[PDB]
RNA sequence: UAAAGUUGCUGCAGUUAAAAAGCUCGUAGUUGGAUCUUGGGAGCGGCCGUCCCCUGCUCGGCGCCGGCCCGAAGCGUUUACUUUGAAAAAA
């Protein structure tokens, strides 16, 4: 295909492409409102956490570090937040 | 590509276009700076401070919340260590390899990887001397490199 | 191709590919001037007037000749903008 | 009044009348404690395209962030006090010329032409933050900046787009269009 | 590493023209890249391009026509007096009828023909025909 | 000397014709990312093209009731670059 609209790519194409290689450089990570069932409050966890995220006074461990997107403990709900 | 490896990796972070603080984050610049001072005094590095912050305190960048970056915040109060933390970790790695070579004289690949870490230290050493954050009469001395943890 | 007086001096004005704007040599034997028939929009019949698109051999062996005619017909109101 | 010019010169009754209007919003309305400390430098009225007028109120830079917390609510009161006018807030940013061969300290990049022109553009739109700049260079050489604004606070700010073009056109001389990209965020 | 940014950009739009692409992305945006392109645009060789600001070095998308035969850089930026400019346009342009040699002068980045008018030599950036 | 693009700055070669160090580090050498003045005010010709402008602080002359308008010497980042000027024996 000769005539590609490089000005205006479809969102499907930029969601596919590497974060650095997009028309405008955009991260694939995000922050998320995470809450454990014991404690009241909601901690903001980073998707690719890479640390053992504890709640206040260690009510429980929330997020265990992995290769990429860090796994949340079984019983901990999350909502990804945007602006 | 990499400095002392044939690797040609494209693994860096990608900051978002918008430099604005988000809606959800209510933390004042002072509160973040007071938390940075609480983390730095606990025996932590600007690399580690930035991680511990952006994991469990929902802070994208310190430079976006505050006006300034983390080593500059430690420096302005007087908590930043004498020699930079990236040159610290290279010297620390070099000491650990040169400690490994005290028993394993046959390990020619460790000796080769030492000459690479040596070369990276001398290369930062000369950089930090041009930017005047190291004194010019400083030297990576393998005798007194073990003296510096 | 005027001289100083204004006389058109070269012996023929060569065609030029409608896709790439690259001139078509006297011996580019893979060229194609394709005539697309027009329509009386109420009836749907051949008028007698037709649109003429030229393509150089280079694009034809490149395999981009169909997508070029597709854009040229869409950019002529023949093919639907929707498509 | 709250009209505090840096020079030793008086305003017109226009700018003092705006400072009177913000003294009325201090003394009468609820937002009094968050307007005592807040002060205003200058203001202007410009003819924007069509049969509309655009009113622009300049602000000191260090108090601008305190004005950012009280922007849209205070715009509402000025939107119902001046009937058929769009009110917008720019920080009066001091600008230094390029140090030439002919012509003292280092010129800070905050006080430069581009940083101020981009900070003015950032502050024209408080409810919407800028999501992408696309500078078209047209066939005659003349530029056209295309600011892509957020889908959040679209309807709140979309009517002021026709104003914003004219307000930026006056201060910089840069013909700017504003769009709303749908597909990223 | 990347050293001449203008070089990368000109070769990139050259390789895009040769293939017959209608528009090309040139990844690092300089000031010198925009000036070169505006000079090519004013002589009709390219269409209306546009720069893409990420809060870094920007990108440019250029709308290519099929008019640009070649677009080249000269590295290093040799320093050209008015006397020498004829000997550069003799060995770097196809004809004396068309083709241009863009050079950064004190006046600004412009073609050899405007450099002759203004009576100002400067450093050669590249050429296009 | 040209021919010799068979010494290659212009301008050559190095998979197999002669040719890339066994490999890596490395000091001189060489080359080094983006980014810091722009929009205008004024006139002529038939929207466009050329022209005028975007630093201050001793003595004077278009003068005015110590100041302002104007000129002169001096102070005003460093080069490289380019343009002009001075100067440089003839043959």
């Amino acid at each position: 295909p000769l005539a590609k609209d490089l000005l205006h790519p479809s969102p499907e194409e930029e969601k596919r492409k590497h974060k650095k290689k997009r028309l405008v450089q955009s991260p694939n990570s995000y922050f998320m409102d995470v809450k454990c069932p014991g404690c009241y409050k909601i901690t903001t966890v980073f998707s690719h956490a890479q640390t053992v995220v504890l709640c206040v006074g260690c009510s429980t461990v929330l997020c265990q570090p992995t290769g990429g997107k860090a796994r949340l403990t079984e019983g901990c709900s999350f909502r990804r937040k945007q602006h | 590509g990499r400095m002392h490896a044939p690797g040609k990796g494209l693994s860096q972070s990608a900051l978002p276009y918008r430099r604005s603080v988000p809606t959800w984050l209510k933390l004042t610049s002072d509160d973040v700076k007071e938390q940075i001072y609480k983390l730095a005094k606990k025996g932590l590095t600007p690399s580690q401070i930035g991680v511990i912050l952006r994991d469990s305190h929902g802070v994208a960048q310190v430079r976006f919340v505050t006006g300034n970056k983390i080593l500059r915040i430690l420096k302005s109060k007087g908590l930043a260590p004498d020699l930079p933390e990236d040159l610290y970790h290279l010297i620390k790695k070099a000491v650990a390899v040169r400690k490994h070579l005290e028993r394993n004289r046959k390990d020619k690949d460790a000796k080769f990887r030492l000459i690479l870490i040596e070369s990276r230290i001398h290369r930062l050493a000369r950089y930090y001397k041009t930017k005047r954050v190291l004194p010019p009469n400083w030297k990576y001395e393998s005798s007194t490199a073990s003296a510096l943890v | 191709m005027q001289s100083n007086a204004g006389e058109f001096v070269d012996l023929y004005v060569p065609r030029k590919c409608s896709a790439s704007n690259r001139i078509i040599g006297a011996k580019d034997h893979a060229s194609i001037p394709m005539n697309v028939a027009e329509v009386d929009k109420v009836t749907g019949r051949f008028n007698g007037q037709s649109k003429t698109y030229a393509i150089c051999g280079a694009i034809r062996r490149m395999g981009e000749s169909d997508d070029s005619i597709l854009r040229l017909a869409k950019s002529h109101g023949i093919v639907s903008q929707n498509f | 009044a709250k009209i505090v010019k840096p020079n030793g010169e008086k305003p017109d009754e226009f700018e003092s009348g705006i400072s009177q209007a913000l003294l009325e919003l201090e003394m009468n309305s609820d937002l009094k404690a968050q307007l005592r400390e807040l002060n205003i430098t200058a203001a202007k009225e410009i003819e924007v395209g069509g049969g509309r007028k655009a009113i622009i109120i300049f602000v000191p830079v260090p108090q601008l962030k305190s004005f950012q917390k009280i922007q849209v609510r205070l715009v509402r009161e000025l939107e119902k006090k001046f009937s058929g006018k769009h009110v917008v807030f720019i920080a009066q940013r001091r600008i230094l010329p390029k140090p030439t061969r002919k012509s003292k300290q280092k010129r800070p990049r905050s006080r430069t032409l581009t940083a101020v022109h981009d900070a003015i553009l950032e502050d024209l739109v408080f409810p919407s933050e800028i999501v992408g700049k696309r500078i078209r260079v047209k066939l005659d050489g003349s530029r056209l900046i295309k600011v892509h604004l957020d889908k959040a606070q679209q309807n709140n700010v979309e009517h002021k787009v026709e104003t914003f073009s004219g307000v930026y056109k006056k201060l910089t001389g840069k013909d700017v269009n504003f769009e709303f990209p749908e597909f990223q965020l | 590493v990347r050293m001449n940014v203008l070089a990368d950009a000109l070769k990139s739009i050259n390789n895009a023209e040769k293939r017959g692409k209608r528009q090309v992305l040139i990844r690092p945006c300089s000031k010198v890249i925009v000036r070169f392109l505006t000079v090519m645009m004013k002589h009709g060789y390219i269409g209306e391009f546009e720069i893409i600001d990420d809060h870094r070095a920007g990108k440019i998308v250029v709308n290519l026509t099929g008019r640009l035969n070649k677009c080249g850089v000269i590295s290093p930026r040799f320093d050209v007096q008015l006397k020498d400019l004829e000997k550069w346009q003799n060995n770097l342009l196809p004809s004396r009828q068309f083709g241009f040699i863009v050079l950064t002068t004190s006046a600004g980045i412009m073609d050899h023909e405007e450099a002759r008018r203004k009576h100002t030599g400067g450093k050669i950036l590249g050429f296009f025909f």
